[PDB]
């Protein structure tokens, strides 16, 4: 279903920072000894509003918070890195049979 | 009354043997554990060995492991020290000493021991390790 | 187990104040007994468990300590206090002793 | 379901003898989960040997018992007059306790 | 030294509800198996049921329709209720502790310790 | 379980794995992202006297850390160094693998003291504390973070430092100071934009109204301005 | 196959302690700042014997011990968290083809 | 490989992935649990003089840690603080993420000394040392554990502290003491239930038979009782 | 496609050291307290050349290096243990649909 | 993404997951191995004056670690202990879980000093530093490694220590010394096999040409030999 925002205010424009997901190894930049520092390994972009993806997105985040907290209470790991892999295995198991 | 007294000294050849006899009088000898120490003839005092009163442990210093042997006879009320395979460093002054200990029984039908320290000494016989 | 008396030799007159500290390589926390060997005599026990005075010995002998750092204190010297002073390990076997601090009393 | 049939109904033996009480399971069991009790008259029952060979604490060593398939014994050597009571066979298994009638034991 | 104290009314009334109480002295309920045992006088012992401190409960199939068992960890009490009693239910009643083991001592689901037991009679 | 979203003709739906939406095919692990979104978006107040009522101390609970893969550009980032009154640190030092939050407009570096009744610093509304690609639920000492939460997805196919001080941190009676240098500063009031403070240190460095002594300096602001 | 117990003694009743696997977020309990302490995040239950699941279960545990030790010798991780995910991937690979 | 179980009409089978049992469908990762089971269930002796013959020291082997998801309620839990005779600790301190085993009837807290010839403490029968949702194969200092093993599954669709002392820990000649307080205690014998010891400290605190001195106190027990 | 070596020199014989992947639990060797030390848990073997598997293999390694570096820059984990599991999930997702 | 290989009738192909090669079935996770291969295979020079031009120092970049599952037997393994001129260590100590590279012919243990302008030690050609089943991208202090890279696969169905010294490590002007003992040694030249050095310490221990003093000893070698 389409999530309806419940928040008082909601910014309808993001500004995304992320790692360079793939990058052409231009010469020697990929070697860490010639690599850029930690402040320079990122890329950024905007996201113009496409029928309220952003406000529904933030409402989705606020809906996820409780279950994520109750998941993180349940583990004993310091740094949980395997949520996405676990949910991909959930998808494949439910579609397999 | 509390009588601790050394006996059994003399001169023995190197590698030889000797049994000391530390007699006891005036206390519950079958209730108190006993000790041996060693003073060098012109130097400081050091420890040797002890035995627990129930005869459960015959604990020795590092110098004489495989050399000496403690027995004790609560019948005769006499502390023993069997010496074996004597060496030239064993020419020294020898004490037998009583431990600092109080025994209470007043809780039920079994006693106790108040382990503190060592309190009452003997005079001190000296043994010389020499072939003569 | 290693014990070290400090200082090594003290000479003082009658009525003076003598403090000898014993040290330990590891923790024993009260397990030490204080001896007094007048030369030619047996070592007389003075203070056992590092703070409790032996009966038959006057209250001029005091001192305490904690951990590995144990001290005897003579509040006032006697002419009969010319003796070599001793420490005793109290906790773990084997025992070991202090090296012996020969207190000399300056007499008349 | 499970019915514990004791045999015999009574015993009457002399002191110093050896009394052997056994009980038979109505079914195949092979589950050594048993218990022998001593009901003194006017008293609650008291455990002797649980788990088909394991003596309870406080129990003097002259009691024993064993068995493998369906016959399971209880054996008292050197009979004492203080053992005068009725003894009980017990089976636990599949989330249920079950009992038998019992056997009056008499010391002569 | 743990002690168990039974309690309840000595006299009954048929087709009514008969309540009893076993009260723990010296230990906790929490974690053990607590029993009830019927003994008609001169008969053998009849086991009634057991509750564990989680609240899970099992019953003798002879009395499955008739009785119910509850426990209170707050007042440290163990309760027995018999619904629609009759004169056949007149007996001596017990409570007993059937653990697998306490700390060092294996019990193998024997019943170690017992209350003194009460004679309870259903009559008009 | 943990809910999940899905993009479908540029429309966000709850990824119903309870009633499987078979029409939306999941073909690669590249199609999975984990995004973090700031509380600046929802419109919560961002100035420090509104901030530190949302924070609080607690003992007896272990901390946890989850990662994500992209986040919002932020407008306000925070940092703390709070000492207990007996001279020890309230906040635990950062374990390794933690770097600061990397794209920030302003850094509200805040130091000072407080009672610090507890072990850790938790967020009272259960939000996360966004570090470098690692959402945590505690505050590490000296590591610049931002506030916000984390949403999960299925995909289709520089800065400026502002220093404060604080006394009695955590309680509802905490006083707040600016800092011009380590001796000269000025008490804060609620009606103050940070640009007002930027004009203020520029004004003070112009007019030279700094410490020429060894003591501490507390201005106030004109009550009619 | 049905595993047969080989042990001398076997308790036919469990008493399980586990995390609250799912829980209704009653008001504010899910937030950690209002959350209960570490001693209170658990739930417990029994398990009456259902034709020897428990004794076969413990026999299964003793059979698993050797292979688990030989697995843990073979890794270099301090805290192996991914056995279940790996075996789910094993299941899907063997059933897929 | 690592064997695995399966529940099917309430009947436990070896999950044969070598010969695939296609009739039993695996539909979610919630259907996977990892359970830990205690050695109290098998019937091994649980008192300390029977316990510490199963333990032993070793060097040159790295330790390992695996997690699980549920465990038995326990009846006996242990704890150690053993010093080397030169004053250092035999057991390594616990790294973080370790908490004690959380549901215990009794805690057999044991301190004292031993020779400690090696680095770590291993279990001679290869069992695990069960911590909080983390089976390990070593003993961490000062963290209350229980003994047992771990079984894997596929699913269908407070305490009381007892303090000891020990001298010569690890060898076959280790002596064992109770503790009433830090000066008064009583030597152990094999025929002693812990309830006997509970009556013993209650008796001693009633009758006042404690230390009123500065030395250590060792009772024995009546040999005919 | 078959990878062609580009390197100047290439050893056409390996000498492999690896963990004992499976091993018969001969008595008590599997228990760590009776277990061998760290230097003894390995096994080794050769690999005779089978039409240039080894030189193509090393060329494959040199081709993987750049992408692996760019992957390791992109993460925040200290010890990435989950590449193989992730690529198995990639395989199953691409073959599933 | 990260490329991948495949074995098929004993022929190595790029595992094309972009254009799926459906004929090659992946049936188990045992079919996946991760292998590491040494730079000795490619033919790079292996002696130390050729080695330490490939290494270099850098700050501001975090280190990373990936594991593998099998590796080559090696012919040369290295080890470092380099001090900054103010007496501190250039290289970070090894975090736990790191053991040395386990099958090595020779260990080129190298100590000494250098300027050490940076935090970490990186490989200039972007190779890995192979530890015990853990490829890293930095050098840990005192842990014997080897050089090489890592390839990924899909499957079908002792030592000898040689000690050096170095001054001005890292730059192009670093001098290199042998070590016979902690006082006697001999300057290196490029034309020297290590067997020549093995004959050299055996010759020196035979002829007794060691230190009988308290100073340091630097031989050179016969320029016509
Ligand atoms: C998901 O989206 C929802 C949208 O509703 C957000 O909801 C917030 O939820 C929190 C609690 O869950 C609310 O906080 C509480 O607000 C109450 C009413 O707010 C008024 O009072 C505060 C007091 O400062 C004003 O700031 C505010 O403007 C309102 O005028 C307060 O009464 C509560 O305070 C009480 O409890 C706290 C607890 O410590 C005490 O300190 C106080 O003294 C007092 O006793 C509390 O502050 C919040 O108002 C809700 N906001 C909205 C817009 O509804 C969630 O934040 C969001 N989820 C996440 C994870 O971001
Ligand atoms: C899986 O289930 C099996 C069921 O068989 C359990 O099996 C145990 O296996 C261990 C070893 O693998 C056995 O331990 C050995 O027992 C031998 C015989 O036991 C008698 O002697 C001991 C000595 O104390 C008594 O306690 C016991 O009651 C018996 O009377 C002993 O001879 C062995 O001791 C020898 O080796 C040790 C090694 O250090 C030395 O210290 C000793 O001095 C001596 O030389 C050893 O103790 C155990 O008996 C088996 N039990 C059973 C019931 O068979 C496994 O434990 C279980 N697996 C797991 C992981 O729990
Ligand atoms: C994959 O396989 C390829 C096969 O080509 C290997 O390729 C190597 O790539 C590196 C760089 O990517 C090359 O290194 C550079 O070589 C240049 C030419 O080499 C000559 O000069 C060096 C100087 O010592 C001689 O040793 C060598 O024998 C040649 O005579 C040099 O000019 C470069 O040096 C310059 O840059 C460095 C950077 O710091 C400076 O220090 C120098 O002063 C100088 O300015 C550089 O050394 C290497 O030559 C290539 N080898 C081959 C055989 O082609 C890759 O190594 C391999 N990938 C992996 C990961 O192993
Ligand atoms: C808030 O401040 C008032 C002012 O005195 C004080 O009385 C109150 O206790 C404070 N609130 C809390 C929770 O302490
Ligand atoms: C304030 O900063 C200056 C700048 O270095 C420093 O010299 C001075 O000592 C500082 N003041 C105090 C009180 O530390
Ligand atoms: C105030 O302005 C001066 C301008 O030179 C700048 O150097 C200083 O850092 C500013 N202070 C703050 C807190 O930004
Ligand atoms: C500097 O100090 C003197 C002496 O106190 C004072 O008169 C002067 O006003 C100070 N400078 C400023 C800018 O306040
Ligand atoms: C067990 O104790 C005896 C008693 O002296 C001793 O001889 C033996 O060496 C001990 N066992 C071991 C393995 O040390
Ligand atoms: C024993 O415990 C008491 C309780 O605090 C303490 O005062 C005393 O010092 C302790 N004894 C020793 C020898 O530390
Ligand atoms: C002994 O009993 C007293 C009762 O007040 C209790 O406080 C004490 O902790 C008990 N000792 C142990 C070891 O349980
Ligand atoms: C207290 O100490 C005195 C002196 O040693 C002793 O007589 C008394 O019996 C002690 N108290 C107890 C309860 O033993
Ligand atoms: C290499 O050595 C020469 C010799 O003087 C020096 O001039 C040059 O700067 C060095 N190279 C670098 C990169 O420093
Ligand atoms: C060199 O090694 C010997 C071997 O122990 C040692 O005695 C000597 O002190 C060492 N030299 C220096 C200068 O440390
Ligand atoms: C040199 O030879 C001797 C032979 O006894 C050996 O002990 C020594 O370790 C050798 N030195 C090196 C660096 O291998
Ligand atoms: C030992 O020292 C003496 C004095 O310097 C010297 O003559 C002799 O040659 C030295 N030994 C060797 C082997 O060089």
């Amino acid at each position: 279903e389409v999530i309806v925002n419940a928040q008082p205010k909601c910014n309808p424009n993001l500004h995304f920072w992320t790692t360079q997901d793939e990058g052409a190894a231009i010469g020697l930049a990929w070697i860490p000894y010639f690599g850029p520092a930690a402040e320079g390994i990122y890329t950024e972009g905007l996201m113009h509003n496409q029928d309220g993806l952003i406000c529904g997105l933030r409402q989705l985040a606020n809906e996820t918070t409780q279950a994520l907290q109750l998941f993180l209470r349940a583990t004993t790991e310091l740094r949980t890195f395997s949520i996405l892999n676990r949910k991909a295995i959930d998808f494949l198991l439910q579609r397999w049979g | 009354q509390v009588q601790v007294e050394e006996s059994g000294g003399g001169v023995v050849q190197p590698g030889g043997s000797l049994r000391l006899s530390c007699a006891a009088s005036g206390f519950m000898f079958s209730n108190y554990g006993m000790h041996w120490v060693r003073q060098a003839p012109g130097k400081g005092l050091e420890w040797m060995a002890f035995i627990r009163y129930d005869d459960s442990k015959k604990f020795y210093a590092d110098s004489v492991k495989g050399r000496f042997t403690i027995s004790r006879d609560n019948s005769k009320n006499t502390l023993y020290l069997q010496m074996n395979s004597l060496r030239a460093e064993d020419t020294a002054l020898y004490y037998c000493a009583k431990e600092l200990l109080q025994v209470y029984t007043s809780a039920w039908g079994e006693g106790h021991s108040y382990y503190y320290a060592l309190d009452v000494w003997g005079l001190g016989t000296a043994v010389t390790v020499s072939s003569a | 187990i290693q014990m070290t008396q400090s200082p090594s030799s003290v000479s003082a007159s009658v009525g003076d104040r003598v403090t000898i500290t014993c040290r330990a390589s590891q923790d024993i926390s009260n397990w030490l007994a204080w001896y007094q060997q007048k030369p030619g005599k047996a070592p007389e026990l003075l203070i056992y468990t590092a703070s409790i005075l032996q009966s038959g010995v006057s209250s001029r002998f005091s001192g305490s300590g904690s951990g590995t750092d144990f001290t005897l204190t003579i509040s006032s010297l006697q002419p009969e206090d010319s003796a070599t002073y001793y420490c005793q390990q109290g906790k773990s076997f084997p025992y070991t002793f202090g090296q012996g601090t020969k207190l000399e009393i300056k007499r008349t | 379901e499970i019915v514990l049939t004791q045999s015999p109904g009574t015993l009457s033996l002399s002191p110093g003898e050896r009394a052997t009480l056994s009980c038979r399971a109505s079914q195949s069991v092979s589950s050594s989960y048993f218990a022998w009790y001593q009901q003194k008259p006017g008293q609650a029952p008291r455990l002797l040997i649980s788990g088909t060979s394991t003596r309870a604490p406080g129990i003097p060593d002259r009691f024993s018992g064993s068995g493998s398939g369906t016959d399971f014994t209880l054996t008292i050597s050197r009979l004492e007059p203080e053992d005068f009571a009725v003894y009980f066979c017990q089976q636990y298994g599949n989330s249920l306790y079950t009992f038998g009638q019992g056997t009056k034991l008499e010391i002569k | 030294q743990v002690q168990l104290q039974e309690s309840g009314p000595g006299l009954g009334k048929p087709s009514e509800t008969l309540s009893l109480s076993c009260t723990v002295s010296g230990a906790s309920i929490r974690g053990y198996f607590w029993n009830w045992i019927r003994q008609p006088p001169g008969k053998g012992l009849e086991w009634i049921g057991y509750i564990h401190s989680t609240g899970s409960t099992n019953y003798n199939p002879s009395l499955k329709s008739r009785v119910t068992i509850s426990v209170d960890t707050s007042k440290n009490q163990v309760s027995l209720n018999v619904n629609s009693v009759t004169a056949a239910d007149t007996a001596v009643y017990f409570c007993a502790r059937g653990a697998w083991n306490v700390a060092t001592v294996y019990y193998y689901y024997g019943m170690d310790v017992w209350g003194q037991g009460t004679l309870v009679t259903v009559s008009s | 379980s943990i809910p999940l979203g899905v993009i479908h003709n540029s429309t966000l739906q709850v990824s119903d794995v309870d009633k499987l939406v078979c029409r939306d095919k999941l073909s690669s692990t590249n199609q999975l992202r984990s995004v973090g979104l700031n509380l600046e978006g929802n419109g919560v107040a961002t100035d420090v006297p509104s901030v530190t009522k949302r924070w609080g101390f607690r003992s007896g609970v272990p901390p946890k850390v989850v990662n994500y893969e992209a986040g919002e550009w932020a407008e306000n980032c925070y940092n703390l160094e709070i000492k207990k009154p007996d001279g020890s640190e309230c906040l635990p030092a950062a374990p390794d693998g933690i770097r600061g939050f990397p794209r920030c407009r302003y850094v509200h570096k805040v130091s000072g003291t407080g009672p610090c009744a507890g072990d850790f610093a938790f967020h009272k509304e259960g939000a996360f504390f966004l570090y470098d690609r690692l959402a945590s639920t505690v505050i590490y000492r000296g590591t610049t973070f931002a506030e916000g939460v984390v949403a999960f997805l299925i995909l289709p196919q520089y800065s400026t430092t502002i220093r404060y001080q604080a006394t009695g941190f955590g309680t509802n009676e905490t006083e707040y100071l600016f800092e011009v240098d380590n001796l000269t500063y000025v008490q804060l009031e609620s009606r103050f934009t940070p640009q007002f403070l930027l004009q203020l240190n520029e004004t003070i460095y112009a007019s030279g109204k700094r410490s020429n002594t060894t003591g501490k300096l507390i201005w106030k602001v004109n009550p009619e301005i």
